[PDB]
């Protein structure tokens, strides 16, 4: 666990965005997570049909 | 148990468990009459105990079972009465495993969020672990109640 | 996550009882044989790579499987063979000190089939290694604990399979 | 043992409004296992601490240093 | 590109029969504990060999 | 199990366009190719039992493991299965010849082998080297007949072998 | 599934109890909705066919889902779409007889999303296909248990999502 | 319930609820104040009922509770009473339901084996619900003892 | 097409693909140009197909498109005029094909389904394609309109 | 399904040689116990129901899982229960007799975990109840048979653990 | 993302042996074509805007797509239609240099549905403009790499649909 | 390839193929036949190169072939010859691709590993393809050998 | 030394000294003189365990004393047994310690870094380890030696 911790913190993606300042958030989402957030009456709105 | 606890650090870092975790591993097994000698004790005189150090208790700190105080009225008392039953059963529990992490799991991690949310006073319930402690190391012989007291001392730490 | 006497306690504390003679009993049990478990772990610890080794050449070399074409033929596919069979003998080394394979049930087996059939390792194989590691481990050990370690190494190859 | 030291790391002209100075000159504690990491990331700002100190009153031990 | 059928779980076909299997493996197919002729058909093989 | 026709109508029905020239010129060299395709797949319907039993010696004398005792051939029960896997391989790409387009064999030959063979031990690697086998076998074979372009025997064959086969970038 | 009045009695069951005051309340509480319910029931029975008519009219028709490729392109694909929103409609009712939307969970909702995913329907499009079935069917059968079917449509959304 | 049958069968046939059917439940909506009231009142005597019927059932078989049979000593006739409150509460439950389906499955399930291999005679188990069969018809109006003896009756007979 | 058919059948058998079945995929692919020539003269022409075959349905079948009916209005008549396109454009896929099963496919499973729903009169969209058939034979020969005839006649019958 | 003179022919066939000296006491061995596992066996036959009845009454009786809720509550719980038990019981004997455990593996155990953690029967409780089967059988086969049996009970619980 | 090239390479290791004559006639095709591809892979490079802004203009501008509601309405979804254009034309011409549609199955194609059914984007409209795409680069590009650039197209087509 | 090189850095960056790229990919395209040539020469001669490159390892490392190496006995010694053959192979793939890709996956991505958990000195092995790279250099023209050349010295790097 | 590692560990979680570390020190005080005992007699024996092990070492792999071989001569044998005496001195440490923490630091650390640029075999160190703990075991006392071998049998394990 500790090596792959540091391997996670330590790559470039975790440099490149959350830089050595940010605290780490949710940049992706895969698309059956949206299904479940989005997809929800109250959620849906108008997406999925004209 | 020290097993799991030394299985877990090695777990964590991808390691065929130490030479010295193995030796702590090998002195608790050997221990392992003593540690169910110590238990049985315990378990037996689970009723002298929980009834002497809930006396002490409500001595030390008669704010609890005065008005206003958690443990007021015959029902909350035996609540309470019933929680000292639990830590002592856990205590059971710890000695046999040789470590603390058993009475952690179960019962003593979140112990401050569930006794703030039902109102009862976190030091107060520490008194009457230590109450119980007492009572423990009276009816143990001075080597055992060396090392019961020290998983006593853990739950009063923790609870402190 | 359990270990036998973790397990012992954990099933009186779910019925609410403090421990029964039953229980103590139980407990005797695992105090009784961890000396044989702890000695066969650090033998195991010692000869692990060796294990491996031996099992691979017994079981998996000069084979279909390691001719080209077999899912064990490229050099990478190799390394990861090798490591997949450490994993397994490092967690069933961990089942026997705990006396419980529900170590080999949390971190090895919740997924792996899955894993197995989607990269398109052959299960059967796999299962041929792990019986010859079993052999091998046996014969390291001694006898009277490779029947221990045995319970464990089934275990991986029930859960696989 | 952990390694403190100073530097007034060159501009990464990386701000618009925002901040720079805090980035600009920097005190930091870095443990001796991870200086060399520290001293790459000195390398990618371009300049070099100002002043190196380590916490440990002694620098090498053959044995048990930890 | 040439998607998967279920999961493969390793099948074992009998390569050959032989007495002690195929008394038990009929005993099993119909759920009954071996039946006390055909066990004794096992123990003329067992008594034998 | 579409053929070149069924697979062009296919497209052009999911995007809703009429046959244009492209399509039409698409469908016209698979009917030009047709007649040779008919002939080569006669070619290896008439010979197919014995492009299956001099593919399966080719293949033992290449691998001789196979036919040893740790093989999965071994035994007469396994080597007969293994051969009708062979005929298999024949049939369903001649079908593929016939059809022009390779979605026979990956709809009902493909689909779920690689679990099958890993559940039953088969070894993969072997079976694929054996459809090779087949494919030269069946190249020759046609070009004798007289079929000029083989590229519509072989394809077929190697689809198999690529779906077949690992990666080993 | 489980109705109203089986869900209150396996609940005391469960606790081993006979039935209670506060039980019998809950029990009479269905027993009150019982006409209603009864009564949209047969409404939504004659008039199926136009619901699922009307809504698929409201959301699904002329959109990017019946152009081709669109999914429900095909008279094949129409077909399917109009028969799965009658399933959604039948069962719904069931639900709305009922008081429990077990039948939801038993007979539609469990492995629906896996299928639909493997199939690749559009789940946005169902969701708003269902919704717009709950605009009819509450102009159909009242406001009242019209309350009461977007429960239960509701409980399919939320399944289905 | 009559509600599940209903929605079971129709389920099966894949048929909105015929009309048949949608005017059975209502009038099992009708009815289920009636029945309400006889679980109450059988639920409010269920001391009464179990207590004497229990009796009857003891004096008729003696054998039953004599020492070798199942219910020898107090610990296992207690238990035998038990048996016997709990077809009342299963009983209660079929009467509020309209129909056997909930007795039918929490228990005259599978209660020749469970019995069976428990030792006890299941037709002595019979006329135990026999007599507490009447003492409900004698707690009960005419009527209302008729379905209550229906259900009853539905236990009896997978008893047998 | 003629293709599958053999090559499914075939497979069905579990025998290689007979003789016959080869000659009969033979005729096939060498009468593809006639089948191309065919398909590409409907195509080409599908604007004058689709115009004059709706105002033959359109004058046939007049309360279709009157006030109230199912074409009634501007957008309405301009869709059912694209579902005599969508048909005209399966029977090209078929006419190319050589069998109705790419027509079949695509449409003629659930027709009655789909207009029922959408409230068609079906014997109307029969005639409409009836329509397509008069007008189409006309811009082939007397031989090559025998051929398209078939695929435009399935899929009346059908609709049917 | 493998007997143990399956498994010892096929090793030797695989290998290729004639059936060694050493494959021949593994036999010998099997062969020289046959009357004893065919009189265990019969012993069983007779007495299963009651075995069952003792383990039962031993661990589960009078217990929190006979409570109300306790998952052998309802009397379809407690039947199937009593019948997993005889499972467990005729198996073991089937795999006594063939001398292999490989009728536990491809019958009862490739399926156990998925069936048991679907339903959430208590894993637990019936590794308890197969190991009071174990001690009772033992009884009434005699040690021999107690310790051959035994190692096939112990399969099947350390197979659900 | 296999090539030709490498594609020819991988099956002749798999079969294990070295590089064939026939493997070496299938090369020089690859070569052969090489010119072609690349000039091709040059004019789409240069044009890439331009392919997608005559694409978007032809099919998707001035519609209801456009307008509100439509899924391309909101200047965020209008920028992230566009993005997926250049997506599809980008790893089309990753394909044709390649010789290979592995590109586009493992990493364009890859839950593209799943993806689009989830966002509510119109999978039937985004055929239609990767169509006009197709077209678009088919004027460009010659009927050479068009009918190349067309399989790869169609290939998107296919499996988005 | 170098295509899928310059393709998978491309699309690492999310961009069209660079001009310089396509003109790599333009060179490598046009010599093409240059490679298959150099790849055709190796394929003719690997008989010969193993055998030489072998005796010559042998003679430089003899502990490998002496008792207590990897490879002692003709059993161990033709296996150790094989993975020689092997190298050869994954060299003229390379030369065929134009990249050291097909060479990184198939064989020199753990090889550390393989190897060690082998028990076999991977320097050894280096000291092979040195061998085998100047028998390659005799059996190559000049200006191929050193493009040859290459792909064997990426072999020993990654060895060594 | 375990207090110390029991120290740091407990300062990382701001804990006092937790009952289960309390005891491992409160034991390694208690063994201390055992600890002693054991590296005094190892230490009298120190020259003969390391000269007889390296024999033992060049026995068992003649490819270490053939030609190729790093210990080539007899200054490079000199450095191979100075290398089997430096890991005697280490567990010598390390059993006083009660830890591997010192064995750890002093010498295991990069120990595959370091060899390979040497050019070393690890395994051959491996084998000559295994010997040594052979011979440390029979010097030593057979129930103190079984302690001993755990911390070899730690550093033979982390050499690979
Ligand atoms: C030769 C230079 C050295 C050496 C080698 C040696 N190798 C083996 C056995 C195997 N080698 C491999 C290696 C590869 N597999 C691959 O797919 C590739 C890349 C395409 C490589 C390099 C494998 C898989 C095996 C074993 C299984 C097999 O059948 O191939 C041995 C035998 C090991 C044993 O104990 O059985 C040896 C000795 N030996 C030397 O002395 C050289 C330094
Ligand atoms: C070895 C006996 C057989 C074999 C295996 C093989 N496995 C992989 C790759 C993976 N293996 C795993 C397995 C595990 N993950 C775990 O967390 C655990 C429990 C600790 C296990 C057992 C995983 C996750 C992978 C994926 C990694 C990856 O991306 O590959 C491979 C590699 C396949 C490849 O193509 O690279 C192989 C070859 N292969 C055999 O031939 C043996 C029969
Ligand atoms: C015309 C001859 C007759 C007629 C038809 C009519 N149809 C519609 C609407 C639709 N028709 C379809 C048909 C198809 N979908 C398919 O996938 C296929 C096969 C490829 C066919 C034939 C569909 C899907 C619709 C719905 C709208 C849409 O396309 O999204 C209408 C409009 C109905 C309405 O009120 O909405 C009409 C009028 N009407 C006539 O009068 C003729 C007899
Ligand atoms: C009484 C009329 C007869 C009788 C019964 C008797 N029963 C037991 C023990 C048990 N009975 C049950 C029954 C049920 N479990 C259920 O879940 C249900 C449905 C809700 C029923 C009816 C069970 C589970 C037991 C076991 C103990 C337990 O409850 O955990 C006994 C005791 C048996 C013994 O010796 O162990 C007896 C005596 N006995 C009679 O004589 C009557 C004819
Ligand atoms: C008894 C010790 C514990 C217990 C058991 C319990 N089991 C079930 C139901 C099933 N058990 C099985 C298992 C098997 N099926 C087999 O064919 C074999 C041999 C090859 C085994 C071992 C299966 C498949 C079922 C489900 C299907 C069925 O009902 O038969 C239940 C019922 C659960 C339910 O309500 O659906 C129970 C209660 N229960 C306990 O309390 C014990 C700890
Ligand atoms: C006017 C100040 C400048 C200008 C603009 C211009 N825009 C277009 C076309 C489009 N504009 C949009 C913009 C939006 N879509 C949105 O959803 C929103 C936010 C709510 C905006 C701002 C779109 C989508 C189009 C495409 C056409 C369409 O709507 O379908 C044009 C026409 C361009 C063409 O060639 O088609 C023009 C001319 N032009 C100017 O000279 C001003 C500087």
């Amino acid at each position: 666990l500790y090596g792959l911790v540091d391997a996670i913190i330590d790559s470039q993606e975790y440099s490149e965005a959350f830089g050595e300042d940010t605290v780490p958030y949710e940049r992706y989402i895969t698309p059956q997570g949206l299904a479940l957030r989005s997809l929800r009456v109250g959620t849906i709105g108008e997406t999925g049909v004209p | 148990s020290v097993v799991t606890k030394s299985i877990v650090n090695a777990d964590a870092e991808a390691r065929y468990l130490s030479p010295g975790e193995l030796d702590r591993i090998k002195n608790f097994v050997s221990t392992g009459e003593r540690r169910l000698r110590i238990a049985q004790t315990l378990t037996e005189n689970r009723e002298r105990i929980v009834k002497q150090a809930g006396d002490q208790l409500f001595q030390k700190r008669p704010d609890v079972v005065s008005p206003g105080g958690n443990a007021y009225g015959e029902e909350m008392t035996a609540t309470c009465l019933r929680d000292l039953d639990y830590y002592l059963r856990l205590v059971t529990y710890g000695i046999v495993a040789g470590d603390v992490t058993p009475i952690e799991e179960i019962g003593l991690v979140g112990v401050r969020e569930m006794y703030n949310s039902l109102g009862t006073p976190i030091p107060a319930v520490a008194e009457g672990i230590r109450a119980m402690k007492n009572v423990a190391c009276s009816l143990l012989s001075a080597e055992d109640a060396a090392e019961a007291g020290s998983y006593f001392d853990f739950v009063i730490g923790a609870m402190q | 996550m359990q270990d036998a006497i973790t397990a012992v306690i954990n099933a009186s504390d779910v019925q609410g009882k403090y421990l029964d003679t039953a229980a103590m009993e139980k407990l005797k049990a695992y105090f009784a044989t961890g000396e044989l478990r702890v000695r066969a772990a650090s033998v195991i610890s010692a000869n692990a790579a060796n294990i491996v080794k031996e099992a691979v050449a017994k079981s998996l070399l000069y084979s279909d499987i390691t001719r080209p074409g077999g899912n064990m033929y490229t050099t990478r596919r190799y390394a990861a063979c090798i490591r997949d069979l450490d994993y397994y003998l490092r967690y069933a080394t961990y089942a026997m000190l705990a006396g419980d394979p529900s170590i080999l049930d949390e971190r090895v087996l919740n997924g792996l089939k899955e894993t197995y059939n989607s990269l398109g390792v052959p299960i059967a194989a796999t299962v041929q290694a792990i019986q010859a590691m079993k052999e091998v481990t046996a014969s390291l050990v001694g006898a009277d604990a490779g029947k221990e370690m045995g319970i464990y190494f089934d275990y991986i190859c029930s859960g696989l399979s | 043992r952990m390694f403190k030291i100073t530097a007034c790391v060159p501009s990464q002209t990386r701000i618009r409004t925002q901040r720079e100075l805090q980035n600009t000159y920097f005190t930091k504690l870095v443990p001796y296992e991870n200086w060399f990491r520290e001293q790459q990331r000195i390398q990618k700002m371009g300049g070099k601490i100002v002043k190196v100190e380590l916490f440990t009153g002694k620098p090498g031990v053959n044995t048990g240093l930890a | 590109v040439v998607k998967a059928s279920g999961g493969s779980s390793v099948a074992r076909p009998q390569l050959y029969q032989t007495v002690p299997v195929s008394t038990i493996i009929q005993a099993e197919q119909q759920d009954r504990f071996l039946n006390r002729g055909e066990l004794d058909e096992l123990a003329v093989y067992l008594r034998s060999g | 199990m579409r053929d070149a026709v069924t697979t062009l109508i296919k497209n052009y029905d999911s995007t809703g366009r009429y046959l244009d020239r492209d399509a039409v010129d698409r469908l016209r060299s698979y009917f030009n190719s047709g007649a040779a395709r008919v002939k080569a797949a006669a070619v290896i319907n008439a010979n197919a039992a014995a492009i299956v039993k001099e593919a399966a010696s080719a293949l033992f004398t290449e691998q001789p493991e196979l036919i040893q005792p740790g093989g999965n051939a071994y035994t007469t029960r396994r080597y007969a299965t293994c051969l009708r896997d062979m005929d298999y391989y024949l049939r369903y790409a001649s079908y593929a010849i016939v059809a022009g387009d390779v979605d026979v064999l990956n709809e009902r030959v493909l689909e779920g082998l690689r679990e099958t063979y890993n559940s039953l031990g088969v070894p993969i690697g072997p079976t694929v080297r054996g459809i090779q086998i087949m494919k030269e076998i069946v190249r020759d074979r046609v070009a004798a007949a007289g079929i000029e372009d083989t590229g519509i025997v072989e394809q077929p064959f190697d689809y198999m072998c690529r779906q077949l086969s690992e990666v080993n970038i």
